[PDB]
């Protein structure tokens, strides 16, 4: 009984950052390794724990979240960044359990005129906490005069469109990203590594 | 705290072999990753090998794939770079660079931790 | 594409006032933010003022800041471009239109952004 892993990486369009998409997954066994050691992901980074030891470790539920950033935005996906993804978008806690996928995907989100359906948020009040997930779309007040539903001087909206194209460098180019992150609760544990089936 | 020692580096002619080492210092534990980047004339800084200590789990680039092998020595905490039958495609100043991870990453942004490159030369 | 039914304009004393409305059946308004232009003989279409999809946030060239004003309709379905203290160098065509593309700085918006055109109507500011 294989994790449906496919939904998520090969899903045909992603979320957005600021609107991130996450799946639960249980009632399967997932083999960490066969996904770690796959040439078609660029980016494989675990927290607190291994590949080695996922494989060995049962779970009540995996979370997979899955968006599109930009490549020069993907190193900002760890614990103790920061940058306008780390800040306002997609946050992980300080001590963080769980791995972090990511691959290009120009061939896919990017088009010749530009893509303009993966957005940002490039401005908020505070940062946000790990795992928050903000969709609102309020103008963002930068300074002390209130804005009265007006943009201007630090009165600005606070969604950004990446405008994706194939001829941008890579640091500009889609970047997929997953990130498998572990829960335990008091009920069966229905998530396993191969070596504990 | 923490530092990356590499050496290693020389010139070589096509065919020959040559072995980088990244000595790691002011890690608590092995829960690291090293990885080799290369930066031949004009180019960006590109990954060839990486290593995921916990898990001694090696990774290659094609191009390499059979020339090259990444190995550490426990004892002396330093991770290897054996470069084999290599090629003018080869010649670049070679990085050896640590983050906090189990695992590898192409973005040398990812990496927080870098050695003093080396150069390397292959050519007649 | 949508149809934006593009209604008013005319014939106006400096000083005076006129309306526009740009109406769409439905969640258009509420979906695509929408943008005010105006084009002068010879001139190239210039950015005017608009409204954000959300209802909440209008903006404005500094041609007409302080003069024009964006409104949207209790239904979400009308927009309007309130134009008062008009001046003979507001003399254009007007056309109203949406865009699909989110810019955060609205002051990078111009007419490649936009689409589903309303018909042009004329503004003739007279001293
Ligand atoms: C994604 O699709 C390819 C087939 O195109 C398959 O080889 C790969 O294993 C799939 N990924 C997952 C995680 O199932
Ligand atoms: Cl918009």
């Amino acid at each position: 009984n294989l994790c449906p892993f496919g939904e998520v990486f090969n899903a045909t369009r992603f979320a957005s950052v600021y609107a991130w998409n996450r799946k639960r997954i249980s009632n399967c066994v997932a083999d960490y390794s066969v996904l770690y050691n796959s040439a078609s992901f660029s980016t494989f980074k675990c927290y607190g724990v291994s590949p080695t030891k996922l494989n060995d470790l049962c779970f009540t539920n995996v979370y997979a979240d899955s968006f599109v950033i930009r490549g020069d935005e993907v190193r900002q996906i760890a614990p103790g960044q920061t940058g306008k993804i780390a800040d306002y978008n997609y946050k992980l806690p300080d001590d963080f359990t769980g791995c972090v996928i990511a691959w290009n995907s120009n061939n896919l989100d990017s088009k010749v005129g530009g893509n303009y359906n993966y957005l940002y948020r490039l401005f908020r009040k505070s940062n946000l906490k790990p795992f928050e997930r903000d969709i609102s779309t309020e103008i963002y007040q930068a300074g002390s005069t209130p804005c009265n539903g007006v943009e201007g001087f630090n009165c600005y909206f606070p969604l950004q469109s990446y405008g994706f194209q194939p001829t941008y460098g890579v640091g500009y180019q889609p970047y997929r990203v997953v990130v498998l992150s572990f829960e335990l609760l008091h009920a069966p544990a229905t998530v396993c590594g191969p070596k504990k089936s | 705290q923490v530092q990356l020692v590499e050496s290693g580096g020389g010139l070589v002619q096509p065919g020959g072999s040559l072995r980088l080492s990244c000595a790691a210092s002011g890690f608590t534990n092995d829960f690291y990753s090293i990885a080799w980047f290369r930066q031949a004339p004009g180019k960006e800084r590109e990954g060839v090998s990486w290593l995921s200590v916990s898990d001694n789990t090696p990774t290659y680039v094609d191009s390499v794939k059979d020339r090259f092998t990444i190995s550490r020595h426990n004892a002396n905490n330093t991770v290897y770079l054996q470069m084999n039958m290599l090629k003018p495609e080869d010649t670049a100043i070679y990085y050896c660079a640590a983050g906090r991870f189990a695992g590898r990453d192409t973005w040398p942004s990812s990496y927080d931790y870098w050695g003093q490159g080396t150069q390397v030369t292959v050519s007649s | 594409q949508v149809q934006l039914v593009e209604s008013g304009g005319g014939l106006v004393k400096t000083g005076g006032s006129l309306r526009l409305s740009c109406a769409a059946s439905g969640r258009t308004f509420s979906t695509y933010s929408m943008g005010w232009f105006r084009q002068a003989p010879g001139k190239e279409r210039e950015f005017v003022a608009g409204m954000r999809w959300t209802g909440s946030s209008t903006f404005y060239s500094d041609s007409v800041k302080g003069r024009f004003t964006v409104s949207r309709n209790n239904a979400k379905d009308t927009v309007y471009l309130h134009m008062n203290s008009l001046k003979p160098e507001d003399t254009a065509v007007y056309y109203c239109a949406i865009t699909t593309i989110v810019r955060a700085y609205y002051t990078e918006y111009t007419e490649a952004d936009f689409g589903s055109w309303g018909q042009g109507t004329q503004v003739t500011v007279s001293s």
